[PDB]
């Protein structure tokens, strides 16, 4: 059981904010089966859509947290849904990037900026209307824990010295962008919502570290995510023989921060061999 | 204010010439329009005689000679400028020449605002119509029928609101009109047809071409040529359809080409002329003769020499040219062939005296000979003088080359002060070159301002090479010989504005005044200026006082013992100290800017181009002015006089002059505030300059004005009797001569503006009553049939038709006799 | 500095609500005609043509009177109050309805108006309607347009080279200080028939006023294009009469100017004249001078506004101020330039209420600062 | 939308416009945020949506309860519930006599409770003035207008730089701090405890050097020794004018020893060692509390 990884907090104390944490994965209810409501759809274009999200946040300096709260907010727009048509996909791609923009960064792109990168297939009233309908449908419950913020917390508490120290940010910046980079090639395919956003988050940072490191950071035992590991192989394999990249750096954002925005370098060219 | 306006010198300076068979057959005929004067000679081999003067009441703005089929003679068309049109015929009866109005109407818009570039009045060739370009957006057409005697006239849309410049062209089945107009990406010329049975516009013959940015004079190329000509600031273009022929040549680049005339009525050559008077002949050479047809083959252009600053050109037959001008003289020259004198190839033969813009005027009498002298500062740039009118009338011109702007007489010393104003050139090694010696650089002695107040040292803008520069000089002029004795030149970038020749205070030596003003093109409004004091001893001319001003001095004048002057919009009184120097007395502060500025016993009167008047007085024992009244309308003043104490007359806007009254009734503290306009009259003329002084010895007064047309014109001043008597005869006046045109005397003579028209009140004709000596004894006998002439005590009803012979006559030999024409 | 504000919400009223209807009817009226007006009685402002005028009424006919001129015309006389404030009304202008909006909500009538002003007018006589409505019986002033100075004298073999090309582009090196100059040579060539030089004439000239206004007007929150300040030197005029902050009795003045011309000769002289703004009733603090002022709106530096109880400002928007403290914290509360707060100023030497210090309060706003001085407590000096 | 009548407009938040209404089905009286999405170029605003998002997920008795949320075309309506006052208008309706020190002393304690719910939830308030705080007849104070709030993350990265009203900005914020987290609220409070107390605002300044001027006055000029890195933030000057720690005595009188001690606490200068909510809410201060019912007139 998820004992208390996390150290003794001052600002808060540490067993409400983990319950909390552990009370937000349950109340998020996401659906590996959302596709199958829909007919005319694949696997394979909602892989597409969300690599082309990548691509616009890393075109655009969004953060990791902008585009997996995008992509939280499509599986869960999706499972209510039923017989969409590909044509509209992209729309609500980008709609849902657009809702998460408003919700992390500083300083949104504009809306005819949002619109200009769909190139004309959709307008700024189509993108006000669908992500007006998105926050109905997922009934405004738009604050989920990503993929990525559970990464953030397994690095910090991976990395701690001082002991407390957790809000302020103390890691490598390559083993991060490294096991962000395995979770995104993860992400592209459909089954893995089966498992846990948290247990995601450890078993693809086991796969770039040691069988304690991540029990004494996640609080997970080994059988609740053996099936977690068993999956991921492939995509452990494929990245680890394409080689990892480099912590590249982006204009106007400082070099502490670079890690935390979205690297798209190419995924369906590993996505097929992972899936043979 | 019952006054009694009169010309003493009818305009001078020529605004259309016309040439064409209108006495005879067989005859050639000039017609010369000046303001209101049409002049009709017969040209011969001796030169020019002058056979028949009319005056119509109206300003002749265009005029053309058009002959249509089944005509004998050449019929006149004449459009004055208030919009009303007439078709003319001369005939003669054995011994007695009369213009007969073949047609007559009234032709402008009920709504319609008029256009900038002017009126334009174009007759088909071969006579079908009229054409005219009086208001933007719309060409109005004159059918030219046997029965259009009221001169009905239709209007087509035009879809370019900016026409340049419009012509008919030559061999073609329907009308065509070909004009140079601009749209706001450029400037074209193209083509229309006029549809008369269904009156509209239908597409011409040639296509719409884009043509030079300053293109602005199409000429008509006659048979067998045919086409257009374009002619701009840079080339002459020729346009037949599909045929076009351009050239540039280097001659015509120092002046813009503004007049032009056909000299061979093949069209082989051309007459034109530029804004500095010299004159080129353009050369269309057939070389072509192809196996049916003749065409262009080139478009040489050459100088021929220089002649009078041109308005108009007409060529006479056998190589006589005649120049008209508006600046200057006019003049009658021919063109040799293979002359070349100096380079030259025409010859002054005979000058025609023109009076031209009168800029300013002074009145000249010691003895009472004649009691007269107008000397008046005339023409401008090459051409400026100053002419001396004289009664015994003689009118002696003294050139100098130089514009001349104000004038003033000074009798202690014999000479008169003249402003000046001469254009140089920038050199590229730096400083003024000048064009021509004028009289201000060739006087007898010289001299240059070397004040060092005027430091500045804020931009100076040494300016590009080639940049016109304006330097002012004071000219001491001798009233014998009329030699330049003296020439003073002002500092740089110095207008000087005003002059008076006065004595100052308790002293008894009399001044120069001078007023300038500093003029920089950055600024504005100037914000600096001087005051300067000379005085012209046994030959010298010495500047005795200096005095700064922050702002131009537009006008000053001598006010009981000291000056007062205008400095932008306060009016200040200065005192001229016992140490030779000028003290600042008195200061008045005005909304409006004091342009206009004269005084009479302890008022003044002030006033600025808008025509808003005010009027102040001096109190003695308080030390400042009181403003008594104020009138403000707006409208623009070109001159303002004070008449007497109470009447102040002014000229205003569409040559229109006003008389307003001050004080009566004096209800409320108010009414005496109000100054109440009295008279009003419709001059016809630009009056520029407005003084005193009679020029010849029941009328009390006597003011005379000089306009920009030439003329010359005295009011006076009237009673209550006398007025209405003369305002009676002047309607039965009306009912007893016919006008050249069926023009009413009251439309012509009525007061107008382009925003109101009312008829003339306080203001009787000189020129129509002075009229009723040249009508016969019956019809003069209709006129004062049902009068009361009154005099003794009875009106004695009949008034005898000799009586009233006696009382116009009387009134005649207040102002200068008329030459006769011929 | 830059200015990212979309300057087009203070011009849009926003701040006084939403469902507002936008009548898009016109009327003119005859010149010299009588006509008869119906006068709203709170409003002091003097209203020049062309400003729009926000107005919220409360008190019941006032409400009825509105209601029932709506349909019947759209005008109401706006008297210009001399400094006699109490009746004593010699001239106004006419004010026609262009937005109308009734909210029966909260209990409470209220009519949300937005007017703009059409033409200027004389009252001969002032009338009393049968419940407390002054009715206005009154002469239109007419607008003497008037023709140019070279018009009468002129040579007409000249006259065809009196066009011009065209405007310069804008503002590029020899294209303000040489195309202006060729400009005053040419259309002033027959200056030298009459007795006075070329720029005299300048002076008095339509085109060369209206530039050299622009020319002043680009330094208040620099112009983007000719798109503001209509051609039209009437409408000109009109447009730069509502944004100099002189007093009252200067206003008065300058809308009895009849010509344009004059019009912009009296806005161009008290435009380099003026040096500072003073406090009105206190007149020793020295509150802003000309060069900390900025137009924040299309309509110019200074705009009328309404405050919550209806009362209207003409608020000029200021870069700095001196001598002011604030009174309260700010509030964003019903705030006339939207992303702003305000917080009430009063002067350091009579508390006297000089206008309010607006804030920013969103994210990525250009002006942090700036403050808006109601021009009923500004006088303006040497 | 039909259900609710309008009765009187309560004011402006960080956006739209609050009325009162009752709802006709149960009777009850609620208030309702208005939001024109038409004039919005940018759809629903930001703060709307992240105030929707976090009141949704925070359900305390000390925070304004958003009950229903509705969407009627371009007007989106928040229904909340209804408080009868804010803290700003009791406390100038008792400038005179003033708040008890019993009713200050359960205002704080409540307001720590609400803080510390938040900040368990990950919750950055960023908002804490005296026009947020509602209270009622029934003695309960609440947080509202969440519209500035922002789920801070963990770790924490930089947000938005200039937040809260100048009155109520912490010191770090004011210096250009890279990271602010939790304490920021926890100095609002504070700047709020001596409000209730002195019964005017702590620090009126109306510029950041102003404030920060006033700061150092009442607190001292701080050194490396009492916060770490001082001289290393990007906003500190070595010029600015050395104050000695003004005694709590006299900034704050009518309260005693253990309150200028949690008030100390509270005004901490370093973040990491400024009181929690939740350390804070185990102060000897919050031995004897109650909850007494204001009287409020108007
Ligand atoms: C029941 C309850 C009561 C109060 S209360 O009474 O404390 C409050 C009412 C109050 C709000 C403020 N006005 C004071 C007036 C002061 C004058 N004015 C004003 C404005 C502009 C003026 C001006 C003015 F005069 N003038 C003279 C000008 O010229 N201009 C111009 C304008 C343009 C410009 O640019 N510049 C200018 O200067 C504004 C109104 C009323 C008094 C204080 C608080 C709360 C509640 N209940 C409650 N329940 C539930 C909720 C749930 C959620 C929620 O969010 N809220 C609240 C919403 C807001 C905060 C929280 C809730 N609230
Ligand atoms: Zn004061």
């Amino acid at each position: 059981s998820r004992g208390s990884p996390l150290p003794v907090l001052s600002w808060a104390n540490r067993e409400e904010v983990w319950k909390i944490m552990l009370n937000k994965e349950k109340t998020y209810l996401r659906d590996q089966h959302f596709l199958e409501q829909h007919p005319l759809l694949q696997p394979k274009m909602r892989a597409i859509l969300l690599d082309w999200l990548m691509e616009v946040c890393e075109v655009y300096k969004l953060h990791r947290e902008t585009f997996y709260l995008a992509q939280d907010f499509f599986d869960r727009y999706m499972a209510t849904q039923e017989n969409v048509v590909k044509t509209l996909l992209q729309l609500i791609g980008i709609s849902s990037l657009f809702i998460a923009a408003k919700l992390e960064e500083i300083y949104p792109p504009k809306l005819h900026q949002f619109a200009y990168v769909t190139d004309g297939a959709c307008s700024g009233d189509e993108i006000l209307t669908m992500e007006l309908m998105i926050m109905k449908a997922l009934k405004w419950r738009l604050s989920p824990l990503t993929i990525v913020s559970w990464l953030n917390v397994y690095m910090q508490v991976a990395y701690l010295n001082d002991l407390h120290e957790v809000l302020l940010p103390q890691y490598p910046q390559q083993i991060f962008i490294q096991i962000a980079e395995l979770l995104d090639l993860c992400v592209l395919d459909v089954d893995c919502l089966e498992f846990p956003y948290g247990i995601l988050a450890a078993s693809a940072l086991y796969h770039f570290s040691s069988s304690e490191l991540m029990q004494k950071v996640s609080g997970y035992q080994w059988c609740d995510i053996e099936n977690c590991v068993k999956w991921m192989v492939p995509f452990a394999m494929v990245i680890r023989e394409t080689g990892s990249s480099k912590l590249k750096h982006f204009r106007g954002v400082a070099d502490e921060d670079a890690h935390n925005i979205q690297t798209h370098r190419d995924s369906l060219d590993l996505l097929d061999k992972a899936r043979a | 204010s019952y006054n009694y306006v009169v010309t003493a010198q009818k305009p001078t300076a020529v605004n259309g010439c016309v040439t064409g068979h209108f006495t005879s057959a067989e005859d050639l005929n000039l017609l010369i329009a000046k303001n209101t004067r049409l002049e009709i000679y017969v040209v011969t081999a001796e030169g020019l005689r002058p056979v028949k003067e009319v005056g119509m009441y109206g300003k002749i703005a265009v005029m053309e000679l058009f002959r249509p089929k089944g005509e004998s003679k050449d019929l006149l068309f004449i459009l004055t400028a208030k919009y009303n049109a007439c078709i003319l015929e001369y005939k003669q009866s054995g011994e007695s020449i009369d213009i007969i109005t073949r047609a007559h109407g009234n032709v402008q818009d009920r709504i319609g605002r008029p256009s900038e570039t002017g009126i334009i009045g174009i007759i088909d060739p071969e006579c079908r119509m009229i054409g005219l370009r009086l208001y933007d957006g719309l060409f109005k057409v004159i059918p030219l029928d046997r029965d259009n005697k009221e001169l009905k006239a239709f209007n087509i849309r035009l879809e370019e609101l900016h026409v340049i410049d419009v012509k008919f062209l030559y061999g073609c089945q329907a009308p065509t009109i070909c004009f140079v107009y601009q749209d706001p990406q450029g400037r074209h010329v193209k083509t229309y047809e006029v549809s008369l049975r269904e009156k509209e516009f239908n597409k011409g013959p040639w296509k719409q071409e884009n043509v030079e940015a300053e293109a602005s004079m199409v000429i008509a190329v006659p048979e067998p040529f045919g086409g257009a000509i374009i002619i701009g600031q840079e080339s002459i273009t020729y346009h037949n359809g599909d045929k076009y022929l351009a050239i540039a040549p280097p001659i015509i680049k120092q002046s813009t080409i503004v007049c032009h005339n056909r000299v061979d009525p093949n069209g082989s050559r051309y007459l034109l002329g530029d804004m500095e008077g010299r004159l080129f002949m353009l050369l269309l050479e057939k070389e072509e003769q192809m196996d049916g047809t003749v065409t262009l083959k080139d478009l040489r252009v050459e100088l021929l020499g220089e002649t009078s600053i041109a308005e108009c050109l007409t060529y006479l037959d056998n190589g006589v040219v005649f120049v008209g001008s508006r600046l200057g003289d006019s003049q009658l020259v021919k063109l040799n062939v293979d002359s070349n004198e100096q380079g030259s190839y025409v010859v002054a033969m005979e000058t025609f005296t023109n009076l031209g813009p009168i800029v300013d005027m002074c009145v000249v009498d010691l003895e009472r000979q004649g009691q007269g002298q107008l000397v008046t500062c005339s023409g401008a740039f090459k051409e400026g003088s100053l002419r001396i009118i004289r009664n015994g009338l003689h009118i002696r011109t003294v050139p100098l080359y130089e514009s001349p702007r104000k004038i003033c007489y000074q009798e202690v010393s014999q000479c008169f002060g003249v402003l000046s104003s001469r254009i140089e050139v920038q050199d590229t090694s730096g400083g003024t070159t000048a064009l021509r010696p004028s009289a201000s650089t060739q006087a007898l002695s010289s001299s240059v301002s070397s004040s060092k107040l005027f430091s500045s040292s804020t931009a100076p803008h040494e300016t590009s090479f080639g940049e016109e520069v304006e330097v002012h000089n004071l000219l001491i002029i001798d009233q014998h010989t009329f030699e330049v004795l003296h020439a003073h030149q002002f500092l740089q970038n110095e207008y000087a504005l005003s002059l008076v020749s006065c004595k100052l205070g308790k002293d008894p030596n009399t001044y120069f005044i001078v007023g300038t003003a500093m003029v920089y093109p950055e600024e504005a409004e100037p914000k600096q200026g001087r005051i300067v004091v000379f005085q012209y001893s046994d030959g010298k001319l010495q500047t005795v006082a200096e005095k700064e001003v922050k702002g131009a001095v537009y006008s000053m004048v001598e006010f009981n013992g000291k000056l007062l002057a205008s400095i932008n919009s306060t009016v200040r009184l200065y005192e001229w100290t016992t140490e030779k120097e000028l003290r600042t007395e008195c200061n008045h502060y005005n909304n409006i800017m004091a342009l206009y500025l004269k005084t009479k016993g302890d008022f003044i009167l002030v006033g600025d181009l808008m025509r808003s008047v005010l009027l102040l007085a001096y109190k003695p024992m308080e030390g400042n002015f009181e403003e008594i009244a104020r009138d403000f309308n707006p409208n623009w003043m070109s001159a303002v006089e004070i008449l007497d104490d109470d009447n102040f007359l002014g000229a205003e806007n569409a040559f229109n002059l006003f008389v307003c009254q001050k004080d009566s009734a004096a209800t409320t503290d108010e009414e005496r505030q109000h100054l109440q306009e009295v008279g009003l009259f419709h001059l016809g003329e630009f009056v520029n300059v407005f003084c005193h002084g009679s020029l010849v010895m029941p009328t009390q007064g006597s003011v005379l004005f000089g306009t920009v047309n030439g003329m010359i014109g005295l009011v006076t001043s009237l009673s209550e009797s006398w007025y209405n008597l003369l305002l009676d005869m002047q309607n039965r006046l009306n009912k007893v001569i016919k006008s050249v045109g069926k023009i009413e005397h009251s439309f012509w003579r009525s007061f107008h503006t382009e925003r109101k028209t009312e008829p003339a009140t306080g203001f009787i004709d000189g020129d129509l009553i002075e009229s009723f000596l040249d009508i016969s004894r019956p019809k003069m006998q209709e006129v004062v049939a049902n009068l009361q002439y009154d005099d003794g005590s009875g009106m004695k009803r009949e008034a005898t038709a000799d009586d009233l012979i006696k009382v116009v006559e009387e009134l005649t030999r207040i102002h200068w006799s008329h030459p006769q024409f011929e | 500095n830059i200015i990212n504000f979309d300057t087009s919400l203070p011009t849009s009223h926003t701040y006084l609500g939403a469902d507002m209807e936008e009548f898009h009817g016109r009327t003119l009226h005859d010149d010299d005609s009588c006509q008869v007006i119906p006068v709203l009685p709170q409003v002091m402002m003097i209203l020049i043509p062309g400003q729009t005028l926000p107005l919220q009424l409360f008190h019941p006919q006032e409400v009825s009177m509105v209601r029932n001129l709506i349909q019947k015309d759209r005008t109401f006389a706006v008297l210009a109050y001399s400094n006699v404030q109490e009746r004593e009304a010699q001239f106004g202008t006419t004010a026609e309805i262009y937005a109308y909006r009734e909210e029966q909500d909260f209990g409470i009538e209220i009519v949300k108006v937005k007017a703009i002003g059409r033409q200027r007018f004389k009252v001969l006589e002032l009338r009393t309607q049968s419940d407390g409505i002054q009715q206005a019986k009154v002469q239109i002033l007419p607008e003497c347009v008037l023709p140019s100075t070279m018009s009468a004298v002129q040579l007409e073999s000249l006259n065809k080279c009196q066009i011009f090309p065209s405007k310069p582009v804008s503002r590029e090196d020899q294209c303000s200080y040489k195309w202006w100059q060729k400009y005053q040579k040419r259309k002033f060539h027959c200056a030298n028939l009459t007795s006075w030089p070329r720029w005299l004439y300048s002076l008095y000239d339509a085109e060369t006023l209206m530039d050299r206004i622009k020319k002043q007007l680009r330094e208040w929150d620099e112009n983007l294009k000719d798109d503001s300040l209509p051609s039209n030197p009437i409408d000109f005029s009109y447009r730069v009469a509502a944004c100099l902050p002189i007093d009252d009795v200067l206003r008065i003045q300058l809308l009895k100017i009849g010509s344009a011309i004059q019009r912009l000769r009296c806005e161009l002289d008290i435009m380099n004249k003026c040096t500072s703004l003073c406090c009105k009733q206190c007149q020793e603090t020295e509150i802003t001078t000309k060069n900390e002022i900025f137009s924040l709106s299309l309509c110019g530096p200074m705009a009328a506004y309404v405050n919550p109880h209806g009362y209207v400002h003409e608020t000029l928007t200021v870069y700095k101020a001196c001598n002011l403290n604030l009174i309260g914290r700010p509030s964003t509360e019903h705030s006339w330039f939207p992303g702003y707060a305000w917080t009430v100023a009063q002067c350091k030497i009579c508390a006297s209420h000089i206008g309010w210090k607006f804030t920013a309060t969103k994210k990525d706003m250009s002006p942090q600062k700036f403050w808006g001085l109601t021009r009923s407590a500004l006088l303006p000096t040497i | 939308m039909e259900n609710f009548q309008k009765v009187e407009k309560i004011g402006e938040g960080t956006y739209g416009v609050v009325y009162k209404a009752r709802n006709k089905l149960t009777g009850e009286v609620v208030a309702l945020k208005k939001i024109r999405l038409d004039t919005e170029t940018e759809g629903v605003p930001s703060t709307a949506i992240r105030e929707i998002s976090l009141l949704k997920e925070l359900n305390h008795p000390n925070i304004v309860k958003l009950l229903d949320v509705i969407h009627t075309e371009n007007k989106l309506y928040l229904v909340f519930e209804f408080l009868h006052q804010d803290l700003k208008k009791f406390m100038d309706a008792s400038a005179l006599t003033g708040i008890p020190l019993p009713l200050i002393k359960s205002y704080l304690f409540q307001l720590l409770q609400g803080l510390a719910f938040c900040h368990s939830h990950r919750v950055l308030h960023r908002d804490l003035k005296p026009q947020n705080l509602l209270i009622n007849t029934e003695g309960a104070i609440k947080l509202a207008d969440f519209g500035l709030a922002r789920a801070f993350g963990v770790p924490v990265r930089t947000y938005t730089h200039e937040v809260v009203t100048l009155w109520y900005r912490a010191p770090e914020i004011l210096l250009g701090c890279k990271y602010y987290s939790t304490a920021v609220d926890i100095w609002s409070l504070g700047c709020i405890f001596a409000e209730m107390v002195t019964r005017r605002a702590l620090f009126p300044g109306d510029s950041e050097i102003d404030q920060l001027f006033r700061i150092f006055r009442t607190l001292g000029t701080p050194d490396e020794v009492v916060w770490p890195g001082v001289t290393s933030m990007p906003d500190y000057k070595p010029s600015f004018p050395k104050w000695a720690r003004q005694d709590f005595s006299k900034v704050v009188p009518p309260l005693d020893e253990d309150g200028r001690s949690l008030l100390s606490q509270m005004l901490h200068y370093d973040p990491n060692k400024r009181i929690s909510a939740k350390a804070a809410l185990a102060h000897p201060f919050f031995q004897d509390v109650t909850k007494p019912v204001p009287h409020l007139r108007l």
